[PDB]
DNA sequence: GGATCCGCGGCAGATCTGGCCTG
DNA sequence: GGCCAGATCTGCCGCGGATCC
C-alpha cells in the first residue's frame, strides 16, 4: 500500500520497527491524527 | 535493484549459495550468505556481488515433471550461454515466452525447440539456412532435417512465432549440434538419453 | 518549550520506545525541521461481516468472493500476507459458536501460537493446515521437533 | 510522577487483580502475615528497583513463573512496564520491546523504606563505609568506575608485597592516581549533602544531628605511604588508603551508635531517607514515588503526629502498618485480596 | 597454506589459534595424533569402529541424501528403520545422473513389500530426485511414501514464503 | 568412537571454541576426509634475527626511526594493519602482573636495551589494564634513566 | 525468688533512689528516651548477666558507678553490690571480694530485648555462635572442648598450609574432640526441641521445629580421610564440628527466608521461654523474667496470648509504650519512677 | 602489681549469583 | 556463549578485660 510505504520510509529517515509503528498508526487512526498534530504544532 | 531469472544454484561448502541470473541488461553472478529455480525475481544486488533483498514475483508449478525440468534445465543453461548483454533485452522476453510454453503447452519440447532456434537467432548464432544441416549449413552431411523440418525452421526464423507454430505443429539435434559448434560442449547435455 | 511536551507524549505512547528514546528523536527533529516538514507532508501520500479494516463501510472482499470459505485470522498482517498471496476465493474463537451458522466448513488460519493453541483446545467441518518441513534450505539447519513430527506425520503417496 | 495501574500473577502469596492508589497519601492496614510487605516489595521490584530477596524465592510454592505490570505516567508521557520473573531470570519489555536493566537507571523510580536502613545505622564500620557507597554511587558512574579500578590496584600491589620484591613505585603511583579522586569526590558529595539532612531532621525531632567522615590520607596517598613503610614491611599490608574511612551519625555531638535509643535511630534513618528522596527528585527534576514500611511501630505520639504532617506536602506516598491514620483514605489487605471500601 | 586452512573451518579468533598453535607444538601433535586416530558402515552408512557397526552386528528404510542427514535424523529418535546412504542429488548442471548414483546398489537391499522414507532435499532438484526415486519404485513394486510439507513448528506466518503457505493450504487435514 | 573422543577432548582444549562448536567440528570433519589431511598438510617462519619477532623469512618486515612497544603479536599485526606509521617495531612477552608471577625478569626488557642506539622518539602502544599502565610506567621510568623523550597514545 | 529492692547511683541517665517490685506481673510505661532500657539493663547487670562497653556505662562527666541488688531467695537473703570505673568491676558478695564465676552459680536472671531476632534472620555464623553460647550455659565441659578443638584445628591448619609435614596425631585429636562435641550437641538438642514445640503451640497455631545439619555424622577421621586430595588442594580442614548448619522451620520451610516480622517475633520469643523453663527446672527455681518492649509489632490475638501466657509466672516485669488492661503499672518520667 | 589467657571487632582473600556484550 | 561485576562466606591477627601469684 501506498499510503503504508510512505509512512515507513518517513519512519525510517530498523524496517521492522519502521513496519510496527505504519501498521499502529493505520490502526489507530486517533493517535496517528494526534502525532500529525503535534508534528504540525 | 535489478529483476532477472534463476538459472544457476551452486552449493556453497560453507553453507552459502552460488547464484547465477541474467537480466534485461546482461548476465550476472552472485552469492547469498546461507530464489528458487527457474522463478522470476526482482533482487537487490551489493557489491561477487552479494545478494541483500529478494521478491518473488511468480511461480511455474509445472516444471516438476522430470522431463519437463530437464528441458528447462536445458533452456535455461543455453540461455545464459547466450546471455551476452547486447542480446539480453531479446532474450529475456523470448525466455519468459519459452518458460511460461514450456510450462502450459501440452508438450514442452515444441515452445522449447521454438524459443531456442529464436533465442539462437538472436544471440549472434544464427545458422545458414542458404537436406542435413552440419555446422550450421544445409547440405548432405549432418542430421536429416527433411524438407518439411527445412521449411518449419525457414519460417520460425523469419515468420513471428504466433505462425510460426502452425509450421512446427529432429530441429532439436541440429539447434545442439550448432550449439556445440559455435560455444562447445554443455554439462547438461548428458541427462537426457 | 511546553509545545515539545505533547510531541514527546505522543512518540511515548506507542510500543517501542522508551521516554529516552522519545525524547531523542524529538531533540533529532526540532533542529531538522526540513525532514520534518517532508514526513509531514508525505504523511497523507473494520466491517462487521468480514472483520477486515477498509475505507468505507464494505471492505473489497465484499466488493467476486464466495461465503462458503471463511478463515478466522490472528492479525491484520496475516490477512494483508494473505491477502499478497491470493490461494483462496473465499471470504476473509469465543464468537465463532454463533458465527456458525451459514458456514459448512470452518477454515483455520491462525498462527500457531500457544495462544492459538489454547484456543483451538477450547473450541474443541473445521480444517486445520498440517505440521511439515518447509522449502529451500538446509536438513542442517533445523530443530529436532520438526523433525519428529514430520518422520510420524509422513503421508504416503 | 504518578502511578495508575499494578497487576500480578503469582507473586510471593499475592492474590488480586487490580489496585488503582488514589494521588496522595495513602495508606493500608492488615494483620499479620497478609502481604502488606509483599505488595510493596512487588511495586518496588515493578518500577525497576532492587528487592534483597534471591529470585529464586519470589514465586509461589508450586508454579514456576511470575508475572508483573505497571502502568505508569509521568510529565513527559504515560507508558507500560513489564517484568518476566521465572527460572531463567528477569526480563523487561518497556512498550512491548526487551530493554537492558541499566535504561531503566534514568528513570525516575522509587525509594522503599524498611528497618533494614534501622539496621545500616547502627552497624559496624564496614557497614556504614558500604552504605556510603552505594549512596554515593547512585548520583555516578565514574565513582563505581574508580571504585573497581582502587581494589584491583590495591590487590596488585598487596600481593606484590606479600612475597618476594619488585618495582613498587609504580604500583604506588599506580593506586594514587585514583585515591584522591575518590576522596574528593566524597568530600564534594557531603559538603553537598549534610545541610539538607539537617533541615529535615530539624522537623521531626528536636535535637541536633550531623555527619562527620576522618581520613588517614587527607593530604595525598604518596606521602602517608612513604611514611609508614616500617609498618608495611611488619604487617605486609597496605595501611592507608580511601578503604579504611570511618563514618560516623552524630546526635548533639555523639556517636549514634553507642549513645542512641531506638525511636532516635529510627527518626535518623527516616531523615536520611527522605533527604535521599529530596535530592534525587532535584536531581531528576521529577521526585520519585515514596513507600514507607512500618511507618509508625515504635514511636510516640508526638513523633507520629510529625510524621504525618510532613508526609501530607508530597506528590503521592503511601504507608502501611497495623493501625491507619485519622483523616486519610484507607485499603485492607485480608490473605492476599485489596479491597476498598 | 595456514590461512587458507584456518578459513575453510566454520578471521581473528582463526589467526589468533593458529598463532597459538604455532608456539604451543605439542598441541599440534595431539592434534595430529587424533587426527590419524580418526583416519561409513558398508549397510546402514554410519560411523563404525573398523567395518559393522553395533547395530548391524528392517521393515522401514529412510533414503537420504547425506550422512549428516542420516546422524540428525537417528538424534531425532523417531525411526528405527535402516538406511541407504546416496552419493548426492541428480544434476544435469554438474553432469550427475542414473550413470553416477548408486541404484544398483540399492536394488541389492530392496524388497516387494518396505515403505521408503522419501527424505530428499526441498528444492527443485530435490523434488525432482524424489519423484524419480517414486517412479522407478512403483515400477519395481513397493511402496513410495513422502514426508508431509507444511509449515515448520514456531514459524510466523508473515515471513513464511507463499509456496510454503500454498502448500499448507493445499494438504491441509481434518482435526 | 574413542578417536572422536580424544579430537573432541583436543579442540576443546585449545583456546576460543566451545564444547558444543567442538563436537559439531568433529562430526563435520568426520563428513570431510579429504578436509583432515588438508589440515595436517597445511598445519607445518622463525623468530627474527635482529628484534626476534616471527618472520616471514630472515627478517620481520620492521626491520626491513620510529620505535613501537607492544604486549603481543595480536595487538601488533592490528597496529599495522590500519598503517598510520611504519618504524621498527618491538614486542613484549605479555604484561605485567605479580599475582601470577611475572616479573620484570620473565620479560624481555634485556633485550630491548640492546639496541637503543639511533633511537630518538618511543611510543609505549600499551593496553588499558592496569598492568598495561603499570607497565607503562615502569618503562617510562627506565627511559627517562636511560634518557629519551616518551609518548603515549590517548 | 523475689527481688526485694534495687538501687544505684550514676548509672546511665538514671536518677532514682530505690525501687521495689511487687511479687507477680508487672508492668513500666514510657515515651522515647526516658529511661525503661536503663533500668532493666541495671537489674539485669546487678543480678550478674552480661552486656555495651564497660566504660559506656557511666553518666556523663563522672567516674564511678554504684550499683546494689538485695534479693530473698528460698533459703535465705543476701546481699551484692558493683562497683564500675577506670579500674574496673568490683564484685564482692554481701561484703567479701569474689569472682564472677561464683556468680554463675546462682540462678540468674533472663532478658528479652529486639537483639534476638538476629539469631533467626541472621547468616550461619550467628546461628552457630547462638547455639555454642547456648549450649554453654547449661554445661562447663563444652567451654573446654571448645577451646581445645580450636587450637588443635589452628595448628593442624597452620601446619599443612606451610609446605608438608607427618599428619598423624593433629588428626587423632582432632577426631577425639569433635566425637565429643557432636555426641553432647546432639544429646542437648534432643531433648530441647519438644518444649520449644509446646511453647510455640501455646503462643501461635503453626508449627516450629528444629534441624542440624551434619557433615561428620559416622566419624572425624573417616571424613577427613575421605576428602584428602581436595583438603590438600585448597589447604584447609573441609570436614568438622565447626561447619555444622542450624534452621528454625515454620510449618517445614526455613525461617530466614520466609518469616515474617510477627512470626520471626514470636519464634524468638518461644526460644526465650523455653530456655528460661529449662533452666528453672534444672537450677532448683526459675529465675525472674525480663521482658522489653513486648508488644509492639503484634496484633491483638498474638498480643493477649502473650500476656496470658506471663500471667502464670512467678515473676516478670514488662515494659513498653502501652499499658496492659489489668495489671499494676508505674511510670518512668525523665529518669525517675513513681509508682501508684 | 606483673603476667598468661580468653574472647571479639576488624580486615583481606576466595566463592558464587545474575546481568551483559559479541556473534 | 563466555567474561566480568559485586555480594556473601570463612579463617587469621591484634586488642581489651578478667584471673592468678
Ligand atoms: N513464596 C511464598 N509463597 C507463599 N507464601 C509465602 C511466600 N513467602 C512468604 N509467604 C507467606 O506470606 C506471609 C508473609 O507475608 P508478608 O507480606 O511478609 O506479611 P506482612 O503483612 O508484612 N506481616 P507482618 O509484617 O508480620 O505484620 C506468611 O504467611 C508467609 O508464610
Ligand atoms: N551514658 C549516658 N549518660 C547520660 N545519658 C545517657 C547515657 N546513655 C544514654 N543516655 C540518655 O538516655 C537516652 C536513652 O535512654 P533509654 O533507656 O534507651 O530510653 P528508652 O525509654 O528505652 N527509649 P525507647 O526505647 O526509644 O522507647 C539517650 O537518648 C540519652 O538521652
Ligand atoms: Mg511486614
Ligand atoms: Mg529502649
Ligand atoms: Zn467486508
Ligand atoms: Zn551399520
Ligand atoms: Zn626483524
Amino acid at each position: 500500500p501506498e499510503s503504508l510505504l510512505k509512512l515507513t520510509r518517513a519512519l525510517s529517515r530498523g524496517p521492522k520497527t519502521a513496519q510496527r509503528l505504519a501498521l499502529h498508526l493505520a490502526f489507530h487512526k486517533e493517535e496517528a491524527e494526534a502525532l500529525a498534530e503535534a508534528l504540525e504544532g | 535493484l535489478e529483476e532477472g531469472i534463476v538459472v544457476g544454484r551452486k552449493p556453497l561448502p560453507q553453507g552459502d549459495l552460488l547464484l547465477r541470473l541474467v537480466t534485461p541488461r546482461g548476465s550476472l553472478e552472485a552469492v547469498v550468505r546461507k530464489l528458487s529455480l527457474f522463478h522470476h525475481v526482482r533482487f537487490q544486488l551489493y557489491a561477487l556481488p552479494t545478494l541483500t533483498q529478494a521478491e518473488l514475483l511468480g511461480r511455474l508449478h509445472g516444471l516438476e515433471a522430470p522431463r519437463r525440468f530437464l528441458l528447462a534445465a536445458f533452456l535455461a543453461e543455453l540461455a545464459y550461454r547466450l546471455a551476452s548483454p547486447e542480446a539480453a533485452p531479446r532474450i529475456y522476453p523470448l525466455l519468459v515466452s519459452g518458460l511460461r510454453g514450456i510450462a502450459k503447452h501440452e508438450d514442452p519440447l515444441l515452445p522449447l525447440v521454438w524459443a531456442g532456434w529464436r533465442v539462437a537467432k538472436a544471440g549472434g548464432i544464427g545458422p545458414n539456412l542458404e537436406l542435413r544441416l552440419k555446422r550450421g549449413r544445409l547440405g548432405e552431411e549432418g542430421v536429416y532435417l527433411g524438407r518439411e523440418g527445412v521449411e518449419a525452421l525457414k519460417a520460425t526464423l523469419r515468420l513471428p512465432g504466433a505462425q510460426a507454430l502452425p509450421h512446427l505443429e529432429r530441429l532439436f539435434l541440429a539447434l545442439k549440434a550448432h550449439a556445440e559448434e559455435a560455444l562447445g560442449p554443455l554439462r547438461s547435455a548428458e541427462a537426457i538419453g | 518549550p511546553e509545545s515539545l511536551l505533547k510531541l514527546t507524549r505522543a512518540l511515548s505512547r506507542l510500543p517501542g520506545i522508551g521516554p529516552k528514546t522519545a525524547q531523542r528523536l524529538a531533540l533529532h527533529l526540532a533542529f531538522h525541521k526540513e525532514e520534518a516538514e517532508a514526513l509531514a507532508e508525505a504523511l497523507e501520500g473494520a466491517c462487521r461481516e468480514c472483520g477486515n479494516l477498509a475505507e468505507g463501510e464494505l471492505c473489497p472482499i465484499c466488493q467476486d468472493r464466495d461465503r462458503s470459505l471463511l478463515a478466522v485470522v490472528e492479525s491484520v498482517a496475516d490477512l494483508y500476507a494473505l491477502e499478497r498471496s491470493g490461494e483462496f476465493r473465499g471470504l476473509y474463537l469465543e464468537g465463532l459458536f454463533r458465527r456458525l451458522e451459514g458456514v459448512e466448513e470452518v477454515v483455520l488460519a491462525t498462527s500457531m501460537t500457544v495462544e492459538g493453541e489454547a484456543t483451538a483446545l477450547y473450541l474443541a467441518r473445521v480444517t486445520r493446515p498440517a505440521y511439515g518441513l518447509p522449502v529451500g534450505g538446509s536438513l542442517e539447519y533445523a530443530d529436532e521437533v520438526t523433525l519428529g513430527r514430520a518422520l510420524e506425520g509422513r503421508r504416503p503417496v | 510522577m504518578r502511578l495508575l495501574l499494578f497487576r500480578q500473577r503469582n507473586f510471593r502469596n499475592l492474590a488480586l487483580e487490580a489496585y488503582r492508589p488514589p494521588p496522595g497519601l495513602s495508606a493500608l492496614v492488615g494483620a499479620n502475615a497478609q502481604g502488606k510487605t509483599s505488595l510493596l516489595l512487588g511495586i518496588h521490584l515493578a518500577l525497576g528497583g532492587e528487592v534483597p530477596l534471591g529470585l529464586a524465592d519470589l514465586v509461589r510454592f508450586g508454579e514456576e513463573e511470575a508475572w508483573l505490570h505497571a502502568e505508569v505516567e509521568t510529565e513527559l508521557g504515560a507508558y507500560r512496564l513489564e517484568h518476566r520473573l521465572g527460572p531463567g531470570g528477569r526480563e523487561v519489555l518497556l512498550n512491548g520491546k526487551r530493554v537492558s536493566l541499566r535504561t531503566l537507571w534514568e528513570l525516575p523510580g522509587s525509594v522503599l523504606v524498611s528497618p533494614l536502613d534501622l539496621e545500616a545505622v547502627l552497624g559496624p564500620k564496614e557497614e556504614r563505609r558500604a552504605y556510603l557507597d552505594r549512596l554515593i554511587a547512585r548520583f555516578s558512574r565514574r565513582y563505581a568506575a574508580l571504585l573497581s579500578a582502587y581494589e584491583k590496584a590495591l590487590r596488585q600491589r598487596n600481593a606484590l608485597l606479600k612475597a618476594g620484591g619488585e618495582g613498587l613505585s609504580a604500583w604506588d603511583r599506580e593506586l594514587a592516581r585514583y585515591g584522591d579522586e575518590i576522596v574528593a569526590l566524597r568530600r564534594r558529595f557531603l559538603r553537598r549533602f549534610a545541610p539538607i539532612l539537617r533541615e529535615v531532621h530539624a522537623a521531626l525531632a528536636a535535637k541536633e544531628a550531623g555527619l562527620r567522615l576522618e581520613e588517614t590520607a587527607g593530604e595525598g596517598v604518596l606521602r602517608a605511604l612513604e611514611a609508614s613503610r616500617a609498618e608495611e614491611r611488619e604487617r605486609g599490608q597496605t595501611l592507608v588508603g580511601p578503604h579504611r574511612d570511618d563514618l560516623v551519625f552524630l546526635l548533639e555531638g555523639r556517636p549514634a551508635h553507642r549513645f542512641a535509643s531506638r525511636g532516635e535511630a529510627k527518626t535518623l534513618a527516616l531523615a536520611l531517607r527522605l533527604a535521599e528522596h529530596r535530592l534525587l527528585g532535584e536531581h531528576h527534576g521529577e521526585p520519585p514515588l515514596l513507600l514507607v514500611d512500618e511507618w509508625g511501630e515504635e514511636l510516640d505520639e508526638a513523633r507520629r503526629r510529625a510524621v504525618l504532617a510532613y508526609a501530607q506536602a508530597l506528590p503521592q506516598a503511601i504507608l502501611a502498618g497495623l493501625e491507619a491514620p485519622p483523616g486519610v483514605p484507607v485499603c485492607s489487605v485480608v490473605r492476599g485480596v485489596v479491597l476498598c471500601p
